[PDB]
């Protein structure tokens, strides 16, 4: 079962309960964000190399270049909302309730 | 709903990123080549439900290719064995290198 | 969950007794816990003792509507000895709503949950006893 | 016998970078009308010596810190890539042959942004952050300049080996079909080394001074193997050695030549200048490199 | 004209052009082509004998199957 | 020729190793001596444990994970 | 391993300068945002360009030209539209 | 310095993925994600790997963690450990140490899977004629057979550009 | 399920040519010119079925074919071929432009005094065919029949039969 | 804005969604609805108030973890029996991951709470464009990749959300969570019908698309936020009372009017199955979803408010605003009742 595949998807699990539960900044939550995007990466891509699926191996550097761009977009959002504020805070965004 | 204009231009344009045994550009395979030839030969006229009933063989063939985890299963085996009767002592390995 | 709910209905209704209770208690204990790490999720007790105390009532009634319902339940299905009405369970659905009213000490609401629920615990059992598949066929 | 070529390797680090703090007090007393140092000893050896262990000696910063772990990380980090740095570069036999190595010069030229960016944050007050995050800007604004020329230059030759490069030079310097983008190139190890004629204006400040000018010989010995030098001929490698320490110490010279006598950029100047004159220029350079050697019936043979 | 205003850029649009219509007019393209065409990655396998075909050569010596003379001569 | 001598050192292993298996294996009730897992009558690669398995580390290191960091 | 055994070697001896160093002795502009987000895009477009060198042996080489040229193109034209549309101003 | 050499780089992986999931002050996250990128690269490169983990190190530990830090720096100040970042902490510690020593003490550890638990030398190539580093020619292709998928990645970047400027105030 | 069938330590005995690389690498062009025209019936073999534990007899082929070829070079000029391929050894990977005097050397020796002539550029190319003895075998896919076609509909359809038939809207 | 990056952005949507449409890669499915996601965020935003700010924080956030556990979802199916043909799926668990995911891209009942307060904040346009193709890009996918779901799945999803956009829709008098609510009610109800005949949700996606785009055109025609407004445009014109009142009676189905036939072919190719207690508890929360259409048609065209004057300043003035389409999409909302053996159009 390449055992390392159990521990990636244990990692993904991580990366993915940081991303949910996050106690103060937005950008921690950014991060592991960023964190679950390499968890994929790096799955999918020794997945990839064992198989030799050598025609499409496109996967690991464009989900990479692509994600990564969704990241930038994350920064401008945070650099925007920081800017309207003070600080980047999960709380002073109460406004607006549901 | 899906559409068909990738067939209805005649440019194939996203049907070699696909699968495995599309051309690539140097002319080598992957690991399980022909078992992916079978299987897709296996279910290709088929309307993917005696596909799930009819090919079940070449495809649990395919799939025991793909991850080998009843292979590693045995061999696993083999290794927790050989661990416990060399713990016992009987027949001080000749498995390595020599008698 | 699948499991225990299919414990619940494989028993012979019928009397196989406390086993039916025990079981609907685990019904009200996992409800419970459902619709109490729902209301922890999102009123923020401050404090942590609050919150402790709010999911141990909401599992605490859920549990005890649950063993109430299996007690009258078993009772009903030994006194009449006709297994297959569900008029016991009427009177099992309208014996948790009195007793939802007895623990959230207000009356109106004991009625209403007394014809509510025994009306879906009868239309439960009946649905049962005829056959009305769980959410699909799926086939045409 | 493997660690003692990581060995002799690392161990003339520290001989070089104080040698070369000589080096440049003397060619700039010489370009300036100074002689000396030269009363401590014969022209000052042991004066690289002496400051060396004299600032080893003073007594260091008080902290004034914030996580003292990170405070201590980040220099330990500039040293360590300064020292990992010199693994694949080819003087004839380098210490690993790979398959690729100038993707791993950019990747540790960013672990350097990351030293000036953390030293900046783990230092002190806000005006040293807003200092060190000016400089952190115009250090990462090159590294796209650098890297689009490095390809460039590189996709004459095909492979990433850099054997292939030492052999390929062979017949002509690589300067004569790239002169502008090799001067661009040039112009961009100025920008990451990170001197005059641009601005910068700590702890501990020996350490961040090691990672300074050994990232200067770095780029010096990377700049010699990649656009000059000669041929190798096997079982005689002091002839190669010799050529290319003669031509890194002379291109190192012209270095801090450069450096001496022009006075720092304005910094609105400094990014003006970059985008609005190198991007599309190294653009240009760059398709005209593509859809050149699919003219001139050379593409190269990338085994 | 725009040669004194932003010379650089008309610089780069000018190289561009060229860039971009040079490989029309060029004597070398289908030189590379073959040149990239003929060098082989995997085995050059072969086939089962002949239905009697004035083709595929049995001696590698032998001529009669496709080969390169260009490459030696430049 | 190296092509040769690469088939007949595999099939040395398989040989040999099989039985191996054949000696060490004779107490577990069932177990076939030499099934493949697979269903089709061919020749699959084997799977560098079919191949170098058993054989206590240092020449499954040398030869699984040689190239990968050899320089 | 063998260039970890280096990286090991570099970071202990490191560790050994800066530690028997130690014993011996005793608000914001978006303007300085944008150049990190057009690093960063420009970056990644770097990112897919940097396999030109690996592809230029191919039996299909007009089509490696054309986009390749649409590539360095685009990046051309997100490159002018930031910079006549007073992207990077002062 | 053994044979489970990529399991081990996995382990000290998901801690890191554990040490910035904590949530610290986002530099301390910063360095949690850097530390394992680092050692991401180290597994995949263990695999070898020979150009995409090099290649993502330029990417993430070469252009993204530097705008992450940077606007740590610039827009949050978080100026001065705690109870749950350290409990939590704990806890994925305990997690992975639980996980890990059912690994290894018995068969096959299943979250609803059946992982076969011993350190992977397998599976690998029986030293086939690569010759070419079957990732070089990989990715050495999408310039002959990739017409759509560089066009619509570049378009996409392109996109992603005028969004930026855009929202940080196009014109 | 199937158990394999290995071949035997009797077949698993020819006479190795146990040579070094350097001396069969630059005995590569002349060995392709006299020998090599019996080998590929192993290379038809080899790719008309993918099964070695079978084509090892034409395996033994090219080895003693080999092993007779190196006899043959043995016994004659050159014993400057030891001292040319010592010159090309020590060279890194061995490029063939390095020692290019001495294989003009080797070369004048083996055809002036034995034969010979060096493959012209591209002479080890260029698909050649192949007679062998064996017939050429038929589906070594071993799978079973391709289950079942679906019928092809067709013949020219009629109109609507009492029009939709749903509720209503007839016709 | 410029009108050029406005036509850049709205082609740069209609190719993602086109690519959605279109592609058989699951990167490209991945692509599409990520470019989506990065040129609908400067259509919100549109005005520089921090309302729509925080909107589009919270929206780009729920987004772009959808987009990632979908992607999650497609490396578990190549970590099974992989290939990257959109077919049915070699996981349950996949499956589970995958329908989770498109369910937090559309609008569903655990993932709804992102739908009123990103709709709350933001203009018109930015509204009804995120609804349509925001509603639109998954509905392909999950028309394609319906055989291999646990079943489940997709019926408590929609059950849940037909409940959900029935009771919370009682209290609202912000009429962009209004049709937020409603949204949820019939994504629930386009998503009920998928395991059985999908021409009913796609027959259903088009009734819907166009019936909110009458709505929204409506109130872009006359900008309101509250009921109150919609009372001062019953005093100042008469044509757009009986406009609300035929499209907000289209909005509750009723069998005289086109808004009933997407609810009476699925409970007619539901119930040939042996479902009927579910057809009869989802149409049930279809009688409920129309109590708040039927309190916003009494504050409007059927009752009077008390108006203000200035509108007789207003009678001056002759409307000028300029519809995109409003009578068209009307009467081909509403009148389309004897035209129900045009199902047969769409397979």
């Amino acid at each position: 079962m390449s055992l390392v595949y159990m521990n990636i998807m244990m990692a993904f699990t991580v990366s993915l309960t940081g991303l949910l539960m996050y106690r103060s900044h937005l950008m921690s939550s950014l991060l592991c964000l960023e964190g679950m995007m390499l968890s994929l990466f790096i799955l999918a891509t020794l997945m990839i190399l064992n198989s030799h699926f050598t025609l499409a191996s496109m996967m690991p550097i464009i989900l990479l270049v692509f994600a990564a761009c969704e990241a930038a977009l994350g920064l401008s959002l945070l650099v925007m909302v920081s800017n309207t504020y003070g600080t980047d805070y999960v709380q002073n965004l109460n406004l607006l309730q549901c | 709903p899906f559409f068909d204009v990738q067939k209805k231009l005649g440019v194939d344009l996203d049907h070699w990123m696909t699968i495995q045994s599309a051309e690539q550009p140097h002319r080598i395979p992957a690991r399980c080549h022909a078992f992916e030839k079978e299987w897709i030969e296996c279910a290709h006229g088929i309307g993917s439900i005696r596909a799930e009933k009819e090919c079940k063989i070449e495809f649990e063939d395919f799939r025991e290719c793909l991850l080998r985890q009843k292979t590693m299963k045995r061999l696993n085996a083999i290794k927790r064995q050989r661990d416990k009767l060399i713990k016992e002592g009987k027949y001080t390995p000749p498995p390595h290198h020599s008698g | 969950a699948k499991t225990l709910l299919h414990q619940y209905w494989d028993i012979p209704e019928g009397t196989e007794c406390h086993r039916k209770t025990y079981a609907a208690t685990s019904i009200g204990g996992a409800s419970g816990l459902v619709v109490s790490a729902y209301s922890v999720a999102l009123k923020t007790p401050t404090s942590f003792l609050e919150g402790v105390a709010r999911t141990g009532r909401y599992t605490f009634t859920a549990a005890a509507i649950g063993a109430i319902f299996g007690l009258t339940s078993c009772i009903s299905a030994q006194v009449r000895e006709k297994p297959d009405d569900p008029l016991n369970y009427l009177i099992g659905g309208c014996a948790g709503g009195l007793t939802l009213g007895a623990r959230t000490r207000s009356y109106g609401i004991g009625a209403a949950a007394c014809a509510y629920m025994g009306l879906t615990a009868a239309l439960v059992k009946m649905g049962q006893l005829e056959g009305w598949k769980v959410f699909a066929e799926p086939k045409v | 016998m493997f660690m003692i070529n990581v060995l002799t390797l690392i161990i003339p680090i520290l001989l070089a970078v104080a040698f070369l703090t000589l080096v440049e007090r003397k060619v700039l007393g010489y370009m300036q009308f100074r002689k000396g140092p030269n009363v401590v000893g014969p022209y000052g050896l042991l004066q690289p010596i002496a400051d060396a262990i004299k600032l080893f000696i003073k007594e260091p910063l008080r902290p004034a810190t914030s996580s003292i772990s990170m405070f201590i990380l980040a220099p330990i980090l500039a040293l360590t890539l300064a020292l990992t740095m010199w693994i694949p570069l080819p003087m004839p036999y380098p210490l690993i042959n790979m398959n690729l190595g100038v993707l791993f010069m950019l990747a540790m030229s960013s672990l350097a942004v990351y030293s000036i960016l953390w030293s900046g944050w783990a230092s002190n007050s806000k005006y040293a952050l807003i200092g060190a995050l000016r400089a952190v800007a115009q250090t990462i604004s090159y590294e796209v300049t650098l890297a689009i020329i490095l390809l460039s230059v590189l996709l004459m030759n095909g492979s990433f080996t850099l054997s292939t490069l030492i052999i390929t030079q062979e017949q002509v310097w690589l300067i004569f079909p790239a002169w502008p983008l090799a001067m661009m190139w040039f112009i961009s190890t100025l920008a990451e080394t990170n001197r005059a004629p641009f601005d910068l204006t700590a702890g501990p400040f020996a350490l961040f001074f090691m990672a300074e000018y050994a990232n200067i010989i770095m780029m010096n010995i990377f700049t010699t193997t990649l656009f000059l030098g000669a041929f190798h001929n096997p079982y005689m490698p002091e002839l190669y050695t010799i050529n290319f320490t003669i031509k890194s110490l002379l291109l190192s010279i012209t270095f801090l030549w450069i450096r001496a006598s022009y006075p720092r950029f304005r910094y609105d100047q400094l990014m003006h200048l970059l985008w609005k004159n190198f991007l599309p220029l190294t653009l240009a350079l760059c398709m005209w490199h593509v859809s050149l050697p699919i003219l001139l019936s050379s593409i190269p043979p990338q085994t | 004209n725009v040669w004194a205003k932003e010379p650089v850029l008309v610089a780069s649009f000018a190289i561009a052009g060229l860039a971009v219509i040079l490989p029309t007019l060029s004597p070398y393209t289908k030189y590379s082509l073959m040149i990239n065409r003929a060098t082989p990655y995997n085995y050059p396998v072969p086939l089962r004998d002949d239905g009697n075909m004035p083709d595929v050569p049995s001696h590698p010596q032998d001529p009669q199957g496709p080969s390169l003379e260009w490459l030696k001569r430049l | 020729l190296l092509q040769a001598e690469k088939d007949r050192r595999v099939l040395q292993m398989l040989r040999e190793n099989l039985e191996e298996e054949a000696t060490i294996m004779k107490d577990v009730p069932g177990w076939k001596v030499g099934e493949s897992v697979f269903h089709t009558t061919r020749w699959v690669t084997p799977m560098m444990g079919e191949l170098y398995g058993l054989r206590t580390g240092e020449e499954i290191l040398s030869s699984t994970y040689g190239f990968i960091w050899y320089t | 391993m063998n260039l970890m055994i280096t990286l090991l070697t570099n970071f202990t001896l490191a560790t050994l300068l800066v530690t028997i160093a130690f014993w011996l002795p005793q608000p914001f502009s978006m303007k300085f945002f944008l150049v990190a987000i057009t690093f960063l895009l420009f970056d990644l477009e770097i990112a897919l360009l940097l396999p030109l060198p690996w592809a230029s042996q191919t039996t299909n080489l007009n089509t490696m030209l054309t986009m390749a040229l649409l590539l360095i193109f685009l990046l051309a034209v997100s490159l002018a539209y930031e910079w006549t549309q007073k992207g990077l101003e002062w | 310095m053994m044979t489970y050499i990529v399991f081990i780089l996995s382990i000290i992986f998901v801690m890191g993925f554990v040490g910035f999931s904590s949530k610290p002050s986002p530099i301390y996250g910063g360095l949690g994600l850097i530390v394992s990128g680092g050692v991401g690269c180290g597994i995949v490169l263990n695999f070898g790997g020979s150009f995409l983990g090099l290649m993502v190190f330029l990417i993430y530990l070469g252009g993204m963690m530097v705008v992450f830090g940077y606007t740590t720096a610039m827009a949050t100040e978080q100026y001065p450990s705690n109870k749950v970042v350290l409990g939590t902490f704990i806890t994925g510690l305990l997690m992975e140490f639980l996980m890990v020593y059912y690994v290894l003490k018995d068969k096959e550890v299943e979250i609803v899977f059946k992982f076969n638990g011993m350190g992977d030398w397998v599976i690998y190539d029986t030293g086939d004629s690569g010759f070419f580093s079957e990732e070089a020619m990989g990715i050495a292709a999408l310039y002959s057979y990739g017409t759509w998928l560089v066009i619509v990645t570049g378009w996409s970047l392109l996109i992603g550009v005028v969004v930026i400027m855009e929202i940080t105030r196009g014109n | 399920p199937g158990i394999v069938e290995l071949p035997s330590l009797e077949d698993l005995k020819v006479q190795e040519v146990k040579v070094s690389s350097s001396v069969l690498k630059a005995a590569a062009h002349h060995y392709g010119a006299q020998c090599d025209k019996p080998n590929k019936e192993f290379m038809l073999c080899r790719w008309e079925e993918k099964d070695p534990r079978r084509c090892l007899e034409e395996g033994k082929l090219v080895n003693q074919c080999a092993l007779e070829f190196f006899r043959q070079i043995k016994r004659h000029c050159a014993e400057p071929f030891t001292e040319y391929w010592t010159c090309i050894d020590y060279s890194g990977l061995q490029l063939f432009r390095r020692c290019r005097k001495e294989q003009a050397q080797f070369d004048k020796c083996v055809l002036d005094k034995l034969g010979w002539v060096r493959p012209d550029l591209g002479e080890l190319s260029k698909v050649t065919k192949v007679k062998t003895d064996r017939p050429l075998p038929e589906n070594p896919y071993h799978s079973r029949a391709r289950p079942e076609p679906n019928p092809e509909v067709e013949g020219d359809l009629k109109p609507a039969r009492h029009g939709s038939r749903l509720f209503f809207w007839t016709m | 804005m410029n009108p050029i990056i406005l036509i850049i952005i709205l082609m740069t949507v209609m190719l993602g969604t086109i690519i959605v449409m279109i592609s058989t890669h699951w990167l490209l499915i991945w692509i599409g609805f990520e470019m989506n996601m990065l040129a609908i965020i400067p259509i919100m935003m549109k005005k520089h108030n921090p309302r729509a700010t925080e909107a589009s924080t919270k929206y780009f956030l729920t987004q772009s973890t959808a987009s990632m556990l979908l992607m999650m979802a497609i490396i578990i199916n190549l970590m099974f029996s992989g290939q990257w043909t959109v077919m049915k799926l070699f996981n349950p668990m996949a499956s589970m991951l995958m329908t989770m995911a498109l369910a937090m891209k559309l609008g569903m009942a655990p993932f709804h709470f992102w739908v009123p307060e990103v709709t709350q904040g933001i203009p018109l346009s930015s509204g009804l464009i995120l609804l349509t193709w925001q509603k639109l890009a998954p509905m392909s996918v999950l028309y394609q990749i319906l055989p291999s779901i646990n079943l489940d799945l997709i019926l408590t999803l929609s059950i849940l959300s037909i409940t959900i956009g029935g009771w919370g829709g009682l209290n609202q008098t912000q009429l962009r969570k209004i049709m937020a609510y409603s949204s949820i009610a019939h994504m629930g109800w386009m998503t009920a019908v998928l395991l059985y005949n999908p021409t009913m949700t796609l027959l259903n996606l088009i009734i819907y698309i166009i019936m909110t785009s009458t709505m929204f055109t409506l109130f872009m025609a006359n900008s309101t936020t509250t009921t109150l407004s919609l009372s001062h445009t019953w005093n100042k014109a008469p044509i757009m009372t009986i406009l609300v009142l035929i499209t907000l009676l289209s909005m509750g189905g009723l069998p005289p009017l086109s808004g009933f036939m997407p609810k009476w072919m699925i409970i007619q190719e539901m119930t040939k199955n042996d479902s009927i207690i579910l057809p009869t508890l989802m149409a049930i929360t279809a009688l409920l979803n129309l109590y708040f259409y039927m309190r916003l048609t009494y504050s409007t065209a059927l009752t009077m408010f008390p108006s203000t004057n200035n509108m007789k300043m207003k009678w001056q003035f002759p409307t000028t605003k300029r519809m995109t389409l409003l009578p068209t999409m009307t009467v081909l909302s509403t009148m389309l009742l004897p035209l129900t053996p045009i199902l047969s159009i769409l397979e």
